[PDB]
């Protein structure tokens, strides 16, 4: 619709470096080579697929899917509080799906 | 699989609507003139949808031009694209600095798996019969089921008449929350 | 072979006997360049006194495989190898020759698989509705002459050995000798099967001195 | 006869001030302005280029009173081929063809954003998927060379031509075409599976005897010869009454 | 949510619980972002619940479990008892009753066409132009395209007319491709015992069926067309990443001594004065060559080169495919070749297999050639620069199949035979529409009745650098960087676009009057209505592209209150 932008990155959400210089990304200056965006709403639905993987076969794919759905969650999190923080943003809340 | 991906390099911009709003009325335009979308499509009423989200007075003449400039006695088919496009014309004016609004009109379907004689198992996406439109799915969602127990539109006949129904905001009498 | 044969001095024979002096007698380097100057004589000669007329004839008038239509094609199939009086095809590998012939006009003219209209060659046993049939699903073979492939079909399945000679020449090349001479003795016996039922296009053997 | 339908039906304008080049060359077959629906745009896929040719076109329509709301749809097929240089304009006017006979215009498949300094220029529409129309009337191509080298040319759908001929003279005419279509497809898939499309001509159409008396004679025409079936000079039709 | 658990849904649903489309799913989220959720989530943490009451499935796992066992112990069933009895059957009542219900596939052959204008019904087309039309034009002053073909980075006209426009090969698209690029072959005589009539692979001359080209080739062909990586074998072994260059040293050591015949030494003498010395080898009769303390040498080195992308004419085009003979390609530059192709393609697609029948109706005098060139032989070019200096062979007429004009000339020497104007444009990347301006302008003159018209340009390592150093095409290095694939490396109009994609090939048109067309019956397939150039303006910048042809819609509007009666084609009529 008019006023829609929509911006396609490449990403991997496994990679604790690409979640903080995309978040990084969004936030610098367009000067800087950035967006200059300030989001509203993050909605980190990134997953890979385990089918049948028990306990006794968790390994290397699981600590790493657990990484994605998990732990760069709260990393990409982290980033939008330190950007947010950073420019003293307080009220103007990203909203997380 | 820690391997970086992102570079600021390769992010890919979409912004150009002002030029998409007038290729997809055109390409309506002339699904229609060729029959391929037909009165009675729901893909006609989500393509006025997504034009009237991009309405400007570029988009306005554009449409204004064509349809005006269509004859309608070289067939049904320029009949009917005629008088949607000139519904769609009132739409886009009416609508010209109002918000652009997520509105899906798509059939809501339902899970059907059919086991035939000799044994092969089809799944399909079959129409629900109670629920032709999103309104009545959240009606359906209010109202629950036995299990959760604890102690007037055109669509599927005339897509012109509700392509004018679009910019109406309907009110809400009652709400589906007294339900 | 080159052997002898004493026949009846029919039109056909005359015509066997003047090829024999002029075209068939000539050295194999030479035999092409006299068919390619002698062409239309050979066929106007063909189409009125031998047995095995010139196949692309339309209407009396002198073609070749490349000048005829996939329609004009199958009509003269029939017209040469399905007998009117009778109401049967005279040899059931001719009648295999013409359905091959409409298996590849439907494969040529079909944009994706189907099945094809002619399913079993029972079906040509009434050759002009099975025309009729394939012709209205592809009526563009009406109208376009054989593809250059479907020539070279077409040729390939006329040297076919598990069949009847067919009865006519499809061309002139080093092999219009074979396709002149081969199976030259039946049309005596099967006049109904031969262009106006004209025992003077036709071969018959018979000895100088016991004709008396 | 012909220089009156020439003052009249071809060049009744080429001393008119009030009408451009541009609108003539239409009026001639009695389309408007609004007629050119498409323009093969140079487009090379350079930051000068494409917003030069989209200021030029668009400036063109502004002048000659193209209708609001009907701008170009513009077309540029190298985002497929690239810019092969010499061959640029060629290849958009096979394409031109190509779009007036069957009235599909290509889209952009590359046209992932279109650049919004374009949005100023309201007489052209940059299509990123192919439409099939009703018809194209006529095809605008330009190109832009090095060296200050503009070009441009109009291409009309060939039906407006007809118009100008009689039934009798059409219906010969699509005889005519219709033998000579089938005789071309026969030479065509024969050359192909043959490798011989392309057939050196060993000789000229005339020996070197004729060769000054064909040159000289503006009436001299080739005729089938009867020994060899190629088209030569006879010297009975050259210098001759008939 | 429903896309494998698909077919268990329905049965889910029959105990009064939900499953949900993406499509709803999505509605149902998108909610969560309306204003009053939003307001509610700042207040405190919202938990949106959206599982459709199957948190009342008791014990779900299993649940489903059963459904799945019950729907697939079913099915199975079903089929391994339809397999036993259609044994039984076959057994019982034999293969004769099963041999009358079989029925025979027909798999489609590639049927190309030509693709000639279809042409209307007179009553049908009387009613586009207006009724005065009719003896109004002189048809003696109508140009009409008559025959159109190209080689180019996706073949022939037909194919990239495909490719354009559907984005995707046909069955007749996919065989013309693969005869083009020499994958396939045809065959007509004894193959492996068997007779065989058809497509070949023309490498193991197995048979290939149309049907099965596509699934066997299409990757081969859509690898090896268009836009793609620069191919070194099709490009005398260019290869952009490594480009030999020569740097000049000074030698400091003396150089060990070489064989060298007497010719070759004295040359060396000549070209280095008293910097190298020349001794007979009594025995042999060669000479050895001292290169001495400094001596001028020539050491080569490889630059890395950032254009590595073009159009390039597709893997496998070969001339002798379309029937040039080895003599005509060893002869010419390989433009010249694209040239000859293209020349036969439109003669072909006017309809017109013998060019001599065109002098059935027109004089030797009246056949044109206005065709062009931005650069002509660049290969001839690097031949008599480049490969002379370093003593390579090269052809004696190098020369003459350098010239812009030696196309068209090769074109009369081989095909046309006409004695009519030859003009031959050069314009850059405005070549082709010159010509055309050209060929009109021959015919109304009256000087020529039918032209050639077109361009042609080649693709070769010099051209490619110097463009690159006017910074004119695209950096691929710049593209890679920025995840473009060479495919998506030619963009107009976009906001990224960042130079040209140079390409190479030719195209021809046949032009000719309209009132010659309809006397020889040849297709029409456009009028040329107007064709006309423009240089810009004072300026310092050659590659600037400027504004000069606006002047094709000059016109005056100091006077426009009425409708001048000249455009009115009733007057006009009324005057004739």
């Amino acid at each position: 619709a008019k006023g829609s932008t929509l911006i396609v990155v490449p990403f991997n959400q496994g990679s604790k470096q690409d979640v903080e210089a995309l978040i990084e990304f969004i936030y610098d200056t367009e000067k800087n080579g950035g967006l200059g965006w300030d989001l509203d709403a993050i909605i980190p639905f990134a997953a890979i697929p385990e089918q049948g993987i028990e306990l006794e076969h968790i390994d290397s794919k699981s600590e790493f899917a657990h990484r994605i759905m998990l732990t760069n969650i709260l990393r990409m999190m982290g980033c939008v509080k330190k950007q947010k923080s950073a420019r003293g943003i307080e009220t103007r809340p990203a909203q997380v799906i | 699989g820690v391997a970086t991906s992102f570079s600021r390099k390769k992010a890919r911009t979409f912004d150009s609507s002002w030029n998409w709003a007038k290729q997809s009325l055109l390409s309506l335009y002339f699904e229609i003139i060729h029959g391929v979308l037909k009165n009675v499509d729901r893909e006609v009423v989500s393509e006025a949808i997504n034009i009237m989200n991009r309405s400007n007075d570029a988009l306005i003449k554009f449409m204004e031009y064509h349809i005006s400039n269509t004859d309608e006695t070289k067939g049904e088919n320029y009949q009917l694209v005629k008088t949607l496009g000139e519904q769609l014309i009132e739409n886009c004016k009416q609508v010209l600095d109002v918000d652009p609004v997520y509105k899906d009109v798509a059939k809501p379907t339902g899970p059907k798996t059919a086991i035939d004689k000799n044994g092969n198992i089809t799944y399909s996406e079959e129409p629900r019969e109670k629920v032709r439109k999103l309104s009545q799915y959240v009606q359906e969602m209010a109202l629950g089921g036995p299990i959760t127990k604890e102690s007037e539109d055109a669509l599927d006949k005339d897509s012109t008449k509700e392509v004018a129904s679009l910019p109406n905001k309907s009110t809400i009498s009652k709400t589906v929350s007294s339900t | 072979m080159g052997e002898p044969i004493h026949k009846i001095a029919t039109r056909g024979v005359m015509l066997w006997k003047e090829f024999d002096e002029t075209i068939f007698n000539l050295p194999k380097n030479k035999l092409v360049p006299t068919l390619e100057a002698k062409r239309d004589y050979i066929i106007s000669r063909l189409n009125a006194d031998f047995q095995k007329p010139w196949f692309a004839t339309v209407n009396g008038q002198a073609r070749d495989l490349a000048t005829m239509t996939y329609e004009e094609v199958a009509k003269r199939l029939v017209e040469l190898m399905f007998i009117r009086s009778t109401n049967s095809w005279f040899d059931v590998t001719w009648r295999t020759f013409t359905g091959d012939f409409l298996r590849r006009v439907e494969e040529r003219f079909t944009k994706s698989k189907t099945l094809s209209l002619i399913q079993s060659y029972s079906l040509l046993d009434k050759p002009d509705e099975a025309i009729e049939k394939v012709f209205n699903a592809y009526p563009a073979a009406r109208e376009q002459f054989l593809n250059a492939q479907d020539i070279d079909h077409f040729l390939s399945m006329c040297q076919n050995p598990m069949q009847k000679p067919v009865p006519f020449v499809p061309v002139l090349d080093r092999r219009f000798e074979i396709f002149f001479k081969k199976d030259s003795l039946w049309q005596s016996e099967h006049l109904e099967a031969v262009v106006d039922q004209d025992v003077q296009r036709t071969c018959i053997l018979h000895g100088p001195v016991a004709a008396q | 006869l012909r220089a009156a339908q020439q003052q009249w039906g071809n060049d009744f304008y080429k001393r008119d001030p009030r009408i451009a080049p541009l609108r003539g060359a239409l009026a001639t077959y009695g389309l408007t302005i609004d007629d050119l629906g498409v323009a093969s745009f140079h487009g090379t896929s350079t930051k000068a280029n494409d917003k030069n040719e989209s200021a030029t076109i668009n400036e063109m329509m502004k002048h000659l009173g193209r209708s609001e709301g009907n701008p170009v749809i513009g077309v540029f097929q190298k985002f497929l081929t690239g810019h092969p240089k010499g061959a640029a304009g060629a290849w958009m006017m096979n394409g031109a063809l190509q779009i007036l006979n069957s009235g599909i215009i290509p889209g952009n498949r590359n046209a992932d954003n279109v650049d919004k300094i374009l949005e100023q220029f309201e007489y052209v529409l940059y299509p990123s998927k192919t439409l099939k129309t009703d018809g194209v009337r006529a095809v605008s191509i330009t190109s832009f060379g090095f060296g200050q080298k503009g070009g441009q040319a109009i291409v009309v759908h060939p039906d407006y031509l007809y118009g100008a001929i009689t039934e009798d003279r059409y219906n010969e005419y699509v005889a005519k075409v219709s033998a000579r279509e089938k005789s071309a497809y026969k030479f065509f898939h024969n050359g192909m599976i043959y490798n011989k499309l392309f057939v050196s001509k060993e000789h000229a159409p005339y020996t070197d005897e004729l060769e000054e008396d064909v040159y000289l004679d503006p009436l001299a025409r080739v005729s089938k010869d009867k020994k060899s079936g190629s088209l030569t000079f006879n010297s009975k039709n050259i210098q001759s009454k008939d | 949510t429903r896309g494998a658990n698909n077919i268990i849904a329905e049965g889910i649903e029959k105990m009064g619980v939900r499953t949900f489309s993406q499509k709803e799913m999505a509605f149902n989220l998108l909610g969560l972002l309306t204003p009053e959720v939003v307001e509610l989530c700042q207040k405190s943490p919202v938990m949106a619940d959206l599982n459709g009451g199957l948190q009342f499935v008791p014990e779900l796992k299993e649940f489903t479990a059963k459904l799945r066992k019950e729907l697939v112990e079913t099915s199975e069933v079903r089929k391994a008892v339809s397999i036993e009895t259609a044994l039984e059957h076959k057994v019982v009542n034999g293969n004769s009753a099963d041999a009358a219900y079989a029925q025979v596939e027909i798999q489609p052959r590639a049927n190309i066409q030509l693709d000639f204008p279809e042409l209307k019904p007179y009553k049908q087309v009387k009613q586009i132009a207006p009724a005065e039309l009719e003896g109004l034009l002189d048809l003696e002053r109508v140009i009409v395209v008559t025959g159109f073909a190209e080689v180019g980075p996706w073949g022939s006209a037909r194919t990239r007319w495909e490719m354009e426009a559907f984005g995707e090969f046909s069955l007749e698209g996919c065989v013309e491709m693969a005869w083009i690029m020499g994958f396939i072959s045809y065959h007509n005589g004894n193959l492996k015992g068997r007779p065989y009539t058809g497509w070949v692979d023309s490498k193991t001359k197995e048979p290939v069926d149309d049907k099965d080209v596509k699934a066997k080739y299409e990757t081969s062909i859509l690898e090896h067309s268009g836009i793609r990586l620069i191919e070194p074998e099709l490009f005398n072994g260019y290869n952009p990443e490594k480009k030999e260059m020569i740097q000049e040293v000074i030698v400091e050591e003396d150089l060990e001594p070489f064989e060298a015949s007497k010719e070759t030494a004295e040359q060396f003498k000549h070209q280095h004065g008293d910097k190298v010395d020349i001794f007979e080898i009594p025995e042999t009769g060669e000479y050895s060559v001292k290169l001495l303390k400094g001596a001028t040498l020539y050491i080569p080195k490889a630059l890395r080169f950032d254009r590595l992308v073009a159009g390039q004419i597709p893997t496998g085009w070969n001339a002798k495919t379309y029937g040039i003979s080895d003599d005509i390609i060893s002869q010419v530059d390989p433009i010249t070749l694209f040239v000859l192709v293209s020349v036969v393609e439109a003669f072909i697609a006017s309809g017109i297999t013998d060019p001599y029948e065109m002098y059935k109706y027109v004089h030797v005098s009246e056949v044109g050639n206005c065709s062009g060139s931005g650069m002509g032989g660049v290969s001839a070019l690097r031949g008599m620069f480049k490969d002379r200096f370093k003593d390579e062979p090269v052809q004696n007429d190098i020369l003459q199949e350098s010239f812009i004009n030696t196309m068209s000339a090769w074109v009369n020497m081989l095909l046309i035979s006409s004695s009519g104007p030859i003009k031959t444009p050069v314009g850059a990347c405005a070549t082709s529409v010159e010509s055309v301006d050209i060929g009109v302008e021959t015919i109304l003159s009256g000087k020529a009745r039918i032209c050639i018209v077109g361009g042609y340009d080649d693709f070769q390592e010099e051209g490619s650098f110097e463009f690159g150093n006017m910074k004119a095409t695209s950096n691929t290095l710049e593209e890679f960087e920025h995840g473009r694939t060479p495919a998506e490396m030619s963009r107009p109009a976009t906001t990224t676009r960042n130079g040209f994609m140079e390409a190479q090939g030719a195209g021809i048109q046949i032009i000719m009057q309209a009132d010659l067309a309809l006397k020889m019956g040849v297709p029409i397939y456009g009028i040329v209505a107007m064709a006309a150039t423009a240089t810009d303006k004072i300026g310092r910048s050659v590659p600037a592209p400027g504004k000069g042809i606006l002047t094709t819609a000059r016109e005056h509007h100091s006077s426009v209150k009425y409708a001048s009666p000249n455009l009115n084609m009733k007057y006009r009529k009324r005057q004739l």
